RNA sequence: GCGAUGGUUCAUUCAAAUUUCUGCCCUAUCAACUUUCGACGGCUGGGUAUUGGCCAGCCGUGGUGACAACGGGUAAGGGUUAGGGCUCGGAGAAGGAGCCUGAGAAACGGCUACUACAUCCAAGGAAGGGCAGGCGCGCAAAUUACCCAAUCCCGACACGGGGAGGUAGUGACAAUAAAUACUGAUACAGGGCUCUUUCGGGUCUUGUAAUUGGAAUGAGUACAAUUUAAAUCCCUUAACGAGGAACAAUUGGAGGGCAAGUCUGGUGCCAGCAGCCGCGGUAAUUCCAGCUCCAAUAGCGUAUAUU
């Protein structure tokens, strides 16, 4: 995207919130809308229990995903100014 | 510049009101748009229990909030809860 | 408490005796330069009040301590020829 | 190329969610809480701040204290008492927070409780750590060690690189004037409050003046009866309803509005009086403490 | 208020006196041909430590320069000024060395009593009187009538009168006080006129090095006759 | 690579080092010395640059005790190594002089200020001890192995 | 996560890693480890196997 | 008699002003240029501190240029020589216009008028024109620190005054050194490890949440003295300061084990995804009791661009 390394976005809708199996990639993927350009791209939350911190209409930083749905390119790094792995590790509370 | 376009649409709505109820005092400014924010105001509350007036201390302040139409109904709230990190 | 004076200079126009002092406390803590002013009265046959000590950096590893000592001919010569901060540190 | 990369990173840093402002043209006074554990000197900072601003030595300042600090904006200081009901009542209310830490003693559970109550309820714009009781120290190496460790723990708590002021002594029973002058340099120039969803949808009010308007024949008949209460304050959220507004008086319960009188300000703040000079002449430094002395 | 490196290379300062250096006050000798009294007392001789100590020496009548009491601290004393300190009972004299720097010379009253000064110009002053201007800006009224330009004079320094003079001569040993061959005590053996500006002399040392220096930069010191004691 | 990992692990084990940063530090200064020796071998024999600069380098290494006093050629200066540098460290010198039982005991002693090199106590275990100063490694006077007070656990037990 | 007392100190971990990798080396090759003891030759103390050729065939 | 203050002239110093020859980078899609504020002289005066077309009257015919004038482009070094280093280097004080002081200014320090902002007032009047700091989204990151104590400067003058200078504070952006343990004895178990070739081969001392014993402390706490303008740091330094349940090492990656639990598939008992969730129980539980391995280790990972 763009010319930058990380993009910001709005979480439009957590697609695959009603998927059955817990660590499905359709369960982990989230449709976000990038601020700078306006397009809706899909991004992976790194973990299914870590999906619960991503709420609707939250400013979300996302980066590339460099390594079950092959081709979803982005991963959610920060949510509302706090790092998502820190939220998952219970280091910080999310400012809303 | 989708962010500034969205913020400009919000400011356009925030100009459309205060442009639309700037037309009459007794009808719009009093009855349509209520009692606008920032203005000092005196409230008369009827039916307060007398234990409040007997145990009124000036330290612990008074916060008046406005309930919505939905905030007076009762029912089963389904919530997403988690214990705190430092609660034993 | 062992004392040696190197580089003793007369300076009569400033009227004050200039000594590079190498003092040694082995095994003791530091030297307490007011007590060193008391010590530099009988070593050079003077009053304690007309001596001012400054410099006084302790060498590495204890023992040696290099100070600079000035003995004036009179306390009033000290008063008219000493800096304000050294006069305050001495106590006059 | 690297200039373009840094420009793109900052252009992505500037972005947020497009929320609604809901701030009027003549805005209400921004609410400054003075929160801390018991015995830390919140009332002392209140006395010192109101003497800095309006030059009035209050011997016992209670309630909200409204203060003109600029020609456009004004403040109001409320000291939270040491009860959790008041802390949870005012954490959803506060516009800027003055969060007090007790120096040599370190952090306290009331400070951490208010920090995470505020973060869970709604994070305001400006929270300033104020570290006091620094004069109860003997070694000024232990002093800077305590300042460093308290700064780093507060930075872990709220965000990295916050403002932590150090208020050293208590000279005239009040505070040092230079320390509270730079504290007021930081809390005087101001930016618009953060668009919180709860404050931008629901209309609230923090009562400046209380009065019991009840007939003494009713009080003589029934000593414990339903009374009528005049509560005077600034309307702060969205606008109240013109008739029949349902009210939650926090700590008492739900009632309905019997009357609203909309009347002019006691702190006029000269933009509203003139409706491009910098300084504030002493005509303008008003004090409206209708419960304090 | 010049820096320590912008101070000239012939009154020395070490890495010690701060980044700044005192400027000489206006007076008899020049700016770039100068030793101030503070550099002479506390930076060369080290009879003092600080500026305030140098002031406490100078303000009381303890330092006399060319036989008169000089009070101000940055008084210029460039060349051959006898500096009498009475509490130490010494008289210093300023000469140069072979490398091109200032040199101090301790001496007593017998050689301290006179000054060897080079004549700058002879003229007829007001009153129809001939007068004589040296390099110390000393003007002597009614001189000896052969003392022309570039001749040196033994000034009395207790009355200031003329006592003797040394003529500009091819065969009289001289001292260089300027130029790229600065400070080289040797004998004037040749002199070339170059009328139209900037004439020269050719001069050799005691041990056969010929070089050409300008007649402004020369300074006569004596034929053999070392009338001031150059340090042995 | 496994060769680099096994080599650095052999160094860190054989001389009681803390991490691989100390190994890379020694390898960097060894590569600097060896690069200077190769640049001096580039020139022909009996060039004055090679003569005086190689004599300076060889006298420096013999004086700091790395290079042996027997072999003094620039080819042996090229044949130098990191085992020789870590042998010239102080901590292995305490272990080899036998003031300590193991190399980790030696690092512990040098950290908590028991040995001294010459006159002053030495707080750092990577102190490059020279050949002239190798003999004067002993327990300090303020240490309970040297004298003075019987020490800490001794005081708590003898009370 | 919960980590080890060995992992909280980077020297002690590299001491125990070297002691166990010097131990794994004795199970592959043969270390010298002193010649005959003070007691003399008590036999080849752990077996002699006859049909085993352990020479690098050039 | 010795000085201080003052005075004419000549010096001298500190300056300032002009002034002589040489040296700018490129270009002819720049060959004519100057006389278009006189262009080159010489005479006479004016003004200047003085010379001078610098300016005014009179006349003469010039001056530069293909050896590169003129125009255009804007991208505005010298000295000290092993080296690097070190040293030196136009216009405005809201806008034009005019004036005042002094040795030195066309100070911008003041005045006057006009123009343009803007403040107090009792509505008659009256004073005034800089930088630094924060925000510059609603989301952020180096002190509003202390002193002239050294070096230096200005004055009736040893004392009075200095926004150069020095002192301190922050800092995982880097960079430097290296803590978080060292060492024994005894008891008990018989397996530990490896691989090409694997229901096979290779090698011989390894363990344990076992029981005990020794010492060694620097982080921190800290009396002092010292350092310093006053403090801090440093160096000295008396006294405390280690048994894990702590003085509490991290960041990543790979893998095993688990239920009277849950979900899904289907020619019974199988398989898969997985599993903080189980009958009870939260002052209840003591459990894989702290699971195993690999990498870096006070550092480490991810994304994108990539090379």
């Amino acid at each position: 995207f763009g010319g930058s390394s990380h993009a910001k976005g709005i979480v439009l809708e957590k697609v695959g919130v009603e998927a059955k199996q817990p660590n499905s990639a359709i369960r982990k993927c989230v449709r976000v809308q990038l601020i700078k350009n306006g397009k809706k791209v899909t991004a992976f939350v790194p973990n299914d229990g870590c999906l619960n911190f991503v709420d609707e209409n939250d400013e979300v930083l996302l980066a590339g995903f460099g390594r079950d749905i092959p081709g979803v390119r982005f991963k959610v790094v920060k949510v509302s100014g706090v790092g998502l792995l820190a939220l998952w590790k219970e280091k910080k509370e999310k400012p809303r | 510049q989708w962010y500034e376009m969205q913020k400009a649409m919000l400011q356009k709505q925030l100009d459309i009101n205060k442009a639309e109820y700037a037309e009459l005092d007794e009808h719009q400014r009093r009855q349509v748009e209520g009692y606008r924010a920032g203005k000092y105001a005196r409230l008369v509350i009827e039916g307060v229990p007398a234990e409040f007036c007997k145990n009124f201390q000036p330290r612990m302040p008074i916060l008046v909030g406005g309930l919505s139409a939905t905030e007076d109904r009762f029912g089963f709230v389904q919530v997403r809860i988690k214990r705190h990190r430092w609660h034993k | 408490v062992t004392l040696r004076t190197r580089k003793f200079i007369r300076n009569p126009l400033l009227s004050r005796k200039q000594m590079v002092v190498d003092i040694l406390h082995p095994g003791r803590p530091n030297i307490s330069k007011d007590e060193l002013r008391e010590k530099l009265a009988t070593m050079y046959k003077a009053q304690k009040d007309q001596v001012s000590v400054f410099g006084l950096r302790t060498q590495y590893g204890g023992g040696k301590t290099t100070g600079f000592a000035l003995i004036y001919d009179s306390p009033e010569a000290l008063k008219k020829f000493e800096p304000r901060y050294r006069l305050v540190r001495a106590g006059l | 190329a690297r200039q373009a990369a840094r420009s793109h990173d900052i252009k992505e840093k500037r972005l947020h969610v497009p929320l609604v402002d809901r701030l009027p043209d003549e805005p209400p006074p921004r609410l400054v809480v003075i929160v801390g554990p018991p015995g830390v000197g919140k009332t002392t900072l209140l006395k010192s701040l109101v003497r800095r601003y309006t030059k009035e030595t209050m011997s016992d300042p209670v309630g909200p204290i409204t203060v003109v600090t600029s020609k456009k904006q004004r403040l109001t200081f409320i000291e939270c008492p040491n009860e959790l009901e008041a802390m949870i009542d005012m954490a959803k209310v506060a516009d800027i927070v003055l969060l007090m830490i007790d120096g040599n003693y370190g952090f306290e559970m009331e400070t951490m409780e208010f920090l995470n109550i505020l973060a869970n309820t709604g994070m305001p714009g400006n929270v300033f750590g104020i570290l006091t009781h620094l004069d109860l120290f003997k070694k000024p190496s232990a002093l800077k060690d305590a300042k460093k460790r308290l700064k780093h723990r507060l930075w872990t708590e709220l965000y990295q690189g916050a403002h932590l002021f150090y208020l050293s002594g208590v000279l005239n029973g009040r505070y040092p004037d230079r320390e509270i002058h730079n504290l007021s340099r930081f809390l005087s120039v101001m930016k618009n409050p953060r668009p919180l969803v709860w404050r931008n949808t629901h209309p609230y009010t923090i009562i400046d003046n209380y009065r019991d308007i009840t007939h003494p024949t009713k009080i003589e008949e029934d000593p414990l009866c339903d009374r009528t209460i005049e509560l005077s304050g600034y309307l702060r959220g969205t606008n109240f309803a013109a008739q029949g507004q349902r009210v939650h008086i926090a700590g008492v319960g739900d009632f309905t509005i019997s009357k609203i009188e909309e009347l002019p300000d006691p702190c006029p703040t000269p933009a509203m009086e003139k409706a491009p000079r910098r300084r504030l002449d002493e005509k303008d430094k008003k004090l409206w403490a209708p419960m304090a002395d | 208020h010049q820096k320590r490196l912008s101070a000239p290379s012939h009154w020395l300062l070490d890495k010690l006196s701060g980044a700044y250096a005192p400027r000489p006050s206006t007076g008899p000798h020049k700016l770039r041909d100068c030793m101030p009294l503070i550099v002479f007392v506390r930076n060369r001789l080290k009879y003092a430590l600080n500026y305030r100590e140098t002031k406490a020496i100078m303000m009381q009548r303890l330092v006399k320069v060319d036989g008169k009491v000089r009070t101000d601290i940055t008084y210029p004393a460039g060349f051959m000024d006898v500096i009498t300190i009475e509490k130490t009972g010494e008289n210093f004299r300023l000469i140069y060395d072979t490398k091109g720097r200032f040199t101090v010379h301790r001496i007593t009253d017998e050689e301290a009593k006179y000054k060897l000064g080079k004549v700058k110009r002879v003229q007829l002053g007001r009153g129809g009187v001939p007068f004589l201007v040296t390099h110390d800006a000393r003007t002597i009224r009614y001189p000896d009538p052969l003392i022309k330009v570039n001749d040196t004079v033994k000034i009395d320094l207790e009355t200031g009168k003329i006592t003797d003079f040394i003529k500009f001569d091819t065969g009289a040993l001289a001292m260089i006080t300027g130029g790229r061959n600065m400070g080289r005590v040797g004998v004037i053996t040749h002199r070339e006129r170059h009328d139209g500006g900037f004439g020269i002399v050719h001069l050799k040392d005691a041990l056969d090095n010929t070089f050409a220096t300008r007649e402004s930069n020369v300074f006569v010191i004596g034929s053999e006759k070392p009338w001031i004691s150059l340090p042995k | 690579e496994a060769a680099r990992l096994d080599s650095e692990l052999k160094l860190v084990g054989e001389y009681g080092l803390r991490n691989k940063r100390e190994v890379w530090r020694v390898l960097l200064t060894l590569s600097k010395i060896r690069r200077a020796a190769r640049i001096l071998l580039t020139l022909d024999e009996k060039d004055p640059k090679r003569l005086f600069e190689g004599n300076a380098l060889i006298r420096r290494l013999v004086r700091i005790g790395v290079l042996d006093e027997s072999r003094m050629k620039l080819d042996y200066v090229l044949a130098l190594k990191a085992e020789d540098f870590l042998e010239r460290r102080l901590q292995t010198l305490v272990y080899k002089l036998g003031l300590a039982k193991s190399i980790h005991h030696a690092r512990v002693l040098i950290r908590q200020r028991h040995i001294r090199v010459g006159k002053q106590i030495v707080n750092v275990p990577s102190f490059m001890v020279r050949l002239d100063s190798q003999k004067h490694i002993d327990f300090a006077l303020t240490s309970p192995f040297g004298g003075g007070r019987p020490g800490r656990v001794r005081r708590k037990k003898a009370k | 996560p919960n980590r080890k007392k060995e992992q909280r100190n980077p020297r002690v971990k590299k001491r125990k890693k070297y002691e166990e990798k010097q131990k794994k080396l004795r199970s592959v090759k043969a270390v010298y480890k002193g010649g005959e003891g003070p007691g003399g030759y008590q036999g080849e103390l752990s077996g002699i196997k006859t049909n085993l050729v352990k020479s690098v065939k050039l």
